[PDB]
RNA sequence: AGGACCGAACCGACUAAUGUUGAAAAAUUAGCGGAUGACUUGUGGCUGGGGGUGAAAGGCCAAUCAAACCGGGAGAUAGCU
RNA sequence: ACACAGGUGGUCAGGUAGAGAAUACCAAGGCGCUUGAGAGAACUCGGGUGAAGGAACUAGGCAAAAUGGUGCCGUAACUUC
RNA sequence: AAUUCCUUGUCGGGUAAGUUCCGACCUGCACGAAUGGCGUAAUGAUGGCCAGGCUGUCUCCACCCGAGACUCAGUGAAAU
RNA sequence: CGAUGUCGGCUCAUCACAUCCUGGGGCUGAAGUAGGUCCCAAGGGUAUGGCUGUUCGCCAUUUAAAGUGGUACGCGAGCUGGGUUUAGAACGUCGUGAGACAGUUCGGUCCCUAUCUGCCGUGGGCGCUGGAGAACUGAGGGGGGCUGCUCCUAGUACGAGAGGACCGGAGUGGACGCAUCACUGGUGUUCGGGUUGUCAUGCCAAUGGCACUGCCCGGUAGCUAAAUGCGGAAGAGAUAAGUGCUGAAAGCAUCUAAGCACGAAACUUGCCCCGAGAUGAGUUCUCCCUGACCCUUUAAGGGUCCUGAAGGAACGUUGAAGACGACGACGUUGAUAGGCCGGGUGUGUAAGCGCAGCGAUGCGUUGAGCUAACCGGUACUAAUGAACCGUGAGGCUUAACCU
């Protein structure tokens, strides 16, 4: 059974799942919007939210524990000089996800996953 | 919860002594019998915590009489009337579960300064 | 494991009763587009729920 | 916890020094003996000389256990062996004079009140 | 026996000053007030209807919403009924707290247990696997032999076998009542209770003992 | 120096599991034995069926062997379904 | 018979760890193996852990579990030495 | 006893229990001396028994990690 | 014999009583405990290991008992293959010989994706006569019905003594089934650390990837048993064997021909669950729909404009629910999910700095840092203004009833 658990498989195991999420934060951060299925999106917006209230605070500590994360020092500069004082003012909330249709190539829901301040 | 973790702090002991795995430990339990009832003391290392509350309780190892011997005492327990440290022990981990391997000079723990 | 007698088209029928498609109950209308969407997604240009959200 | 192929220490000065539960006594189909309870058992290894010999089969009351007694408070008394004290198979009463290490205090009624009384130390 | 309904808070702990710890059941208990009284006449049984909280404003239908006006009190969860004993009559104003629940000793409660889906033989119905080695190929948990040889040629009913245990009415009786808070509308139980924090309960009298 | 020892390529298949209209008309994984010699392998040739060869199992002779395959007598014969 | 977890002879043989063509991670270099996306029921396959007992299971220690390397000390009956 | 129907022949060891095993008794249905009789160090993916460690083999199963099984989209057999 | 898998073992059961225990009673060479036999009674239960392929059997220890049978000597489209019963080889015997011996010995492929019936769950359609949201009554069906040991009655009755009660209560127990994590732990490859080899971040530091989660130590939520709560009727009715009261036939006598009364874990209730497809389709509470025309085949007829109410359906976030279906709670007049704040809980004094030490390392910052699923909140994000199904007064006869 399943009684109050969380985190989704997605049909792979948890190197292959958190590899896969880091490119896609990664991604997302650089991109500030990308297009995936809802399923693997709505883990998305669970794993970049908390580095985004982590990036809020410059500190030598919290760029290294990002960089651990993300094993990507331009992602996370880019992170901590612009996210963090555009969303420092937003508690919590900091993605946006948007159904657009299915995919023509294996029929499944899929999204748009963005920042709230894209434009 | 606030039903929960109000009827489950009326009944507390706000007297508990601040301790840590590692430092030895002599409790006083009530043991009764008969028509009286007495004090019996039990004297030992202290292994594991676990604190969540009124549920809170730690486990105390004793070598006596050549056979080691480990109690579960509850924290908040009426028969558990007092607690008393009589040394401090410097230990990297929390659980303390490899003194069961050791016996004589090597299930010993050092001093903790200060 | 395998059928002694052949079946019916009848219980191939009734079998095939319930696999039967179904359609949207109501497609929705922009607010300031004016064009037909799915409910609660995005139109195929790029509008939801009047803003547009997606500007190419 | 003691069932049947269970090898247990013994606890008084008898002579045997490993002994393994062979029976669990008390009801039909009773898996697992606590602390006081009554299991037969056979002698696997004695002293040269003592009051008993390899091979005997003979009753016994276990005193300890590494599962341990659960209190009505919760707290569990466990220890790092499993031993129990001889007993004759029809006076249900110890052979040995002595009692090693300490006990507890679920063997406290009127059966073994001279074990507890030989007991060095009562938990 | 006009038993009650709550909604279980959880399992704690209470510490007797005698040094007993025993396993309590926190049950939060509401002023189940009223909904309907069926008399021996109109309904033939004799009973009532009880229904406790508001739990909204604008999610109740037109037929509850006539069905609360027209006994007086406000909204509330699902009505719950109660078969009352003889000799006792209660107005269609008045509610019930948990005070009746003072002067008992043992009750018993009834809830929706926990449902574990469609679970196999070795849990719902306790079988016993077989050996998982010397020779065994793909027959580990399952049942394995249900009728006999062409007599009867079938499998007899109620025949236990992979079903969907759980989330199913269960009642746990004689549970001793060590505390009535009437103040902070509460009951405790001895624990043992069926369900998961946060759920439906109906406590009575016990009729066992 | 050993028809020596442990152990890789290489040769083989002793156990278990999977597989049995399978990835495969004998295979895969985890284990296994020999592994400087009576070893293994590439190329070319000879041994032709009542015969060949066989450290010998009635074993192999092109997925077929107590008498290989193809064509003929031959629509052999069948008191048998 | 297949775009088949099978077989096929030789040549060149990098760094660190490592006795080693054993094994781990990498270089030059090549691939992701021609269906995916969901949920995380029972049961199947490949595995990890587990309180107490430790072969009591079984036809059978089958499987599983366990040891495992270097230097030194030290090593019994028997024996063709 | 790779050989014995009576046989689970009798005795002693091993365990509480041992139709298996070990050493003897010799009543050899129906051992026996190159179709070889008895031993034999080493050797054996050879048969049987026992002992120490070890563990879900088991009391008694419980949880977890992946691939199927369940749903959706595309393609799409079979024995009978 | 155009194919019905045979011994034994593991899982799963069902039925019968010629009843192993419990329950009731009669006769006893039944003083009491404890026995023998018979009758009624199938509600429940009915062991673990060594030997050998076991069935059977011997032995060891328990239990109140370790019952006999039918169901292809139950169950290989649930499983193995230890035996028999193929192909290799030997032993002893048989025969000159090829080869045989319910004689032995070592080894020796158990294949099937469920069409229908059978059973466990869970849905779609429609019915129940206007359409709905609820509570149920209960025709009926299913689940449990085991019993040991001590104390008081007591060393009382009985018995010369030895020994030792029936009846009735209380406590503690074992095997079951149900329900949970308040405690004990297991798991918890999604939480925190220790450590080896290698590669990379221009390099130290700090990290990440792989090597079974590389090997490990603990551990949150959830699930779990080894953990803790509950239950095996108390009682009522009619009763089986069997006791009787009143009683004639048959002046007596007799439990029976009338009547009356006691009497089992057997039966129905009493305990729990499902349950109006109970088509015999049921009751109560609250709601909603109160416009006009036209047509022929004049009737439970059809069509047009308006109307579209109660409610339902659909979609999105989701769940202690769940294979998919299905069932909770919410959709701005909101805490349903995500994020965030604080706390709790786990791991363990995080990096960065300064010191001390040649160095490996320790110290202060600092019980710090991090913290998955936990708890109180917080609309920051995602739950749309709509639109879609559902009607507009609900047939005939008769009955009581007010006009
Ligand atoms: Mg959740
Ligand atoms: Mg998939
Ligand atoms: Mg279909
Ligand atoms: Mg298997
Ligand atoms: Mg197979
Ligand atoms: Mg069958
Ligand atoms: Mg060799
Ligand atoms: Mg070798
Ligand atoms: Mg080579
Ligand atoms: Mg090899
Ligand atoms: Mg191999
Ligand atoms: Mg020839
Ligand atoms: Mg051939
Ligand atoms: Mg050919
Ligand atoms: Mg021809
Ligand atoms: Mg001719
Ligand atoms: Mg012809
Ligand atoms: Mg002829
Ligand atoms: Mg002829
Ligand atoms: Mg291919
Ligand atoms: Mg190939
Ligand atoms: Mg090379
Ligand atoms: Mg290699
Ligand atoms: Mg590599
Ligand atoms: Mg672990
Ligand atoms: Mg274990
Ligand atoms: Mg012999
Ligand atoms: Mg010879
Ligand atoms: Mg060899
Ligand atoms: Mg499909
Ligand atoms: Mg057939
Ligand atoms: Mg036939
Ligand atoms: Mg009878
Ligand atoms: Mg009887
Ligand atoms: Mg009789
Ligand atoms: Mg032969
Ligand atoms: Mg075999
Ligand atoms: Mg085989
Ligand atoms: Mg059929
Ligand atoms: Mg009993
Ligand atoms: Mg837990
Ligand atoms: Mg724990
Ligand atoms: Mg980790
Ligand atoms: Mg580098
Ligand atoms: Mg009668
Ligand atoms: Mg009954
Ligand atoms: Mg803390
Ligand atoms: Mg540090
Ligand atoms: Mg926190």
């Amino acid at each position: 059974m399943r009684h109050r658990k969380s985190g989704r498989q997605l049909n792979r195991n948890s190197s292959h799942r958190q590899a896969m999420f880091r490119n896609m934060a990664g991604s997302l951060v650089r991109h500030e919007i990308i297009k995936t299925t809802l399923p693997k999106a709505k883990e998305l917006r669970r794993v970049v939210e908390p580095l985004i209230t982590l990036a809020k605070t410059d500190s030598v500590a919290n760029r290294r524990l990002a960089f651990a994360r993300t094993r990507d020092n331009e992602i996370v500069a880019k992170l901590f000089n612009e996210l963090g004082p555009r969303f420092a003012s937003r508690a919590g909330g900091y993605t946006r996800i948007l159904k657009c249709g299915f995919r023509a190539g294996d029929n499944a829901p899929m999204a748009y996953i963005e920042l709230v301040d894209r434009s | 919860s606030n039903i929960i973790k109000q009827l489950e702090q009326e009944q507390m002991k706000q007297d508990v002594p601040s301790f840590r795995p590692g430092d030895t430990v002599e409790v006083k339990v009530w043991v009764v019998e008969g028509s009286k009832k007495r004090l019996q003391a039990f004297e030992g290392v202290v292994i594991a915590i676990r604190n969540r509350g009124l549920h809170s309780a730690f486990t105390v190892r004793k070598i006596s009489n050549g056979e080691g011997v480990e109690r579960v005492f509850q924290t908040h327990s009426p028969v558990v009337d007092s607690i008393s440290v009589k040394r401090r022990g410097a230990v990297r981990k929390a659980k303390l579960y490899y003194l069961r391997e050791r016996t004589g000079k090597a299930a010993r723990i050092k001093e903790r300064l200060n | 494991a395998v059928q002694q007698n052949k079946p019916t088209r009848s219980k191939r029928g009734m079998r095939r009763s319930h696999d039967a498609l179904t359609a949207v109950t109501s497609l929705s209308v922009d607010k300031t587009s004016g064009e037909k969407h799915l409910r609660h997604h995005i139109t195929a240009d790029g509008y939801y729920r009047g803003r547009k959200v997606i500007a190419k | 916890m003691i069932q049947e192929q269970t090898m247990l220490n013994v606890a008084d000065n008898s002579g045997a020094r490993r002994v393994m539960c062979i029976k669990v006594l008390g009801g039909s189909h009773r898996r697992y003996a606590g602390v006081g309870d009554i299991i037969k058992i056979t002698i696997k290894e004695a002293i040269p000389r003592g009051k008993v010999k390899k091979g005997d089969v003979l009753k016994a009351v276990v005193v300890r256990t590494k599962k341990g007694v659960r209190r009505p408070d919760g707290s569990v008394i466990r220890f790092d062996g499993n031993a129990c004290v001889l007993l004759n198979n029809n006076s249900e009463q110890p052979i040995g004079t002595r009692i090693f290490g300490p006990v507890t205090r679920e063997l406290r009624s009127e059966k073994f009140m001279k074990i507890i009384s030989l007991a060095p130390e009562v938990l | 026996m006009i038993g009650l309904v709550g909604k279980k808070v959880g399992m704690t702990r209470i510490f007797t000053e005698d040094g007993v710890s025993i396993p309590v059941t926190v049950i939060e208990v509401e002023a189940n007030r009223v909904t309907q009284v069926k008399d021996l006449a109109n309904d033939g049984y004799r009973a009532i209807q009880v229904t406790t909280g508001a739990k909204k404003a604008n999610r109740v239908t037109k037929p509850e919403a006539g069905h609360f006006a027209k006994a007086g009190v406000e909204a509330g969860r699902g009505l719950w009924e109660f078969r009352l004993a003889e000799g006792e009559e209660f107005t269609v104003g008045q509610s019930i707290s948990v005070e009746l629940f003072a002067d008992v000793k043992k009750v018993d409660v009834t809830g929706t247990s926990k449902g574990k889906g469609f679970a196999g033989t070795v849990k719902r119905w306790n079988f016993r696997t077989q050996d998982a080695t010397h020779g065994n190929s793909l027959s580990h948990r399952v049942p394995g032999s249900i009728g006999q040889n062409q007599t009867p040629g079938k499998v007899f009913k109620g025949k236990k076998m992979a079903g969907q245990m759980g989330n199913e009415r269960v009642t746990v009786q004689s549970l001793d009542v060590v505390r009535v808070d009437a103040e902070r509308n509460l009951l405790l139980v001895k624990g043992a209770v069926p369900g998961a924090t946060g759920s439906d309960l109906i406590v009575k009298p016990a009729v066992k003992a």
